């Protein structure tokens, strides 16, 4: 009943920089029910504010929360990468028991990375069981886009592969991928020359790696 | 101080009961100065809490309106644990499912945090039955002289459902490692990959052992990754 609207959905800045986090009640709030809470990849949601301006224990003074009525907010200064979170506000009231916002992502900006680039041919493991996996290692790049292009002896490939992307790294901020091309193993004895192409707006041209099936 | 250990199957049929078990260690499930919650998180619904037990001299419940006829949270003082029994579940009870502790600070004048969250259990609401993982190497290939890093790794193939853990070294090498998110296959199986940077030198030395771990098969796998 108690709807909780966070603004903006997604924010970007440096470290340094300073970030306010909204949050908008569809009706008011009792100032000692609104809480915050900041969740980093693959971690729990942690407690971050509670009773709207009171910081739980042990966390920095960098992180403020103000606001009454409907509207809230979580400020954090001196932004750090660590700080990569999404970030919630929550209420209560005896209505619409406990609700949550739909969180604010804070991404980290940091100066462009061009990716390192690696390319792993099949195991002979996985070769007897009839199917062979390509893998291409892009590690720790900046910013998020990146284009792969999978080549068999020339031949730009098309709908069989596909990649997955870390989350920003806590530490350095930056991005790793992994793409994998699946072929049989019949089409994979058919061909020589295996070659992964990366583009990234850190690399002045193209960077590919390559390797020969046998060698 | 205060351990939230939960446990309860990862995989649940269509209309089955989906039961979790949070047990604690450090407080009391008959505290009369906390509470004892249910939250579970999925990429489309967001945070949702779904009811909370708790003690004054006698037991009480309460449940989200919209789950108020499937749930039952049951607390249990000689285990010191309390569970979930969540009825006719569907694809959308698909979530990460979290045992919270709610707390009052300066009570009476305080309101309600969630300040202490257990590390939290995917469960997938899914017909098909579990299958293991194929663990195959990542081998360092011609990288012993190549710029003084290494890249290798471990890929884990066709299982079935989320989630695998893997660990480098027992746990003992963990700086550099990237273990990405899983992708679903068109036959309906998870693939995913870690991989981890090492020094060229240490190739010949040490030895690298990537431990993959599916708990809803029972599988375990120690696989060794050496250069080619």
């Amino acid at each position: 009943e108690i709807v909780l609207t966070q603004s903006p959905g997604t924010l970007s800045l440096s470290p340094g920089d300073s970030a306010t986090l909204s949050c908008r009640a569809s009706q008011s709030v009792a100032s000692s029910y609104l809480a915050w809470y900041q969740q980093k990849p693959g971690q729990s949601p942690r407690l971050l504010i509670y009773a709207t301006i009171n910081r739980a224990a042990d966390i920095p003074d960098r992180f403020s929360g103000s606001g009454s009525g409907t509207d809230f907010a979580l400020t954090i200064s001196r932004l750090e990468p660590e700080d990569f979170a999404v970030y919630y506000c929550q209420q209560f009231d005896s209505s619409s028991m406990y609700t949550f916002g739909q969180g604010t992502k804070l991404e980290i900006t940091r100066t462009v990375a061009a990716p390192s680039v690696f390319i792993f041919p099949p195991s002979d493991e996985q070769l007897k069981s009839g199917t062979a996996s390509v893998v291409c290692l892009l590690n720790n790049f900046y910013p998020r886009e990146a284009k792969v292009q999978w080549k068999v002896d020339n031949a730009l490939q098309s709908g069989n592969s596909q990649e997955s992307v870390t989350e920003q790294d806590s530490k350095d901020s930056t991005y790793s991928l992994s793409s994998t091309l699946t072929l049989s193993k019949a089409d994979y004895e058919k061909h020589k020359l295996y070659a992964c192409e990366v583009t990234h707006q850190g690399l002045s041209s193209p960077v590919t790696k390559s390797f020969n099936r046998g060698e | 101080q205060v351990q939230l250990q939960q446990s309860g199957p990862g995989l649940v049929k269509p209309s089955q009961t989906l039961s979790l078990t949070c047990a604690i260690s450090g407080d009391s499930v008959s505290s009369n100065s906390v509470a004892w919650n249910w939250i579970r998180q999925s990429p489309s619904r967001g945070l949702e809490w779904l009811g909370r037990t708790y003690f004054r001299s006698k037991w009480y419940t309460d449940y989200a309106e919209s789950l108020k006829s499937r749930m039952t949270i049951n607390p249990d003082t000689s285990k010191n644990e309390f569970s979930l029994h969540l009825k006719s579940v569907t694809s959308d009870d698909t979530a990460v499912y979290y045992c919270v502790r709610g707390i009052i600070f300066n009570w009476p004048l305080g309101g309600w945090s969630f300040d202490l969250w257990g590390r939290g259990t995917l469960v997938s609401v899914s017909s098909p039955s579990t299958k293991g993982p194929s663990v195959f190497p990542l081998a360092p290939s011609s990288k012993s002289t190549s710029g003084g890093t290494a890249a290798l790794g471990c890929l884990v193939k066709d299982y079935f459902p989320e989630p695998v853990t893997v660990s480098w070294n027992s746990g003992a090498l963990t700086s550099g490692v990237h273990t990405f998110p899983a992708v679903l296959q068109s036959s309906g199986l998870y693939s995913l990959s870690s991989v981890v940077t090492v020094p060229s030198s240490s190739l010949g030395t040490q030895t690298y052992i990537c431990n993959v771990n599916h708990k809803p098969s029972n599988t375990k796998v120690d696989k060794r990754v050496e250069p080619k």
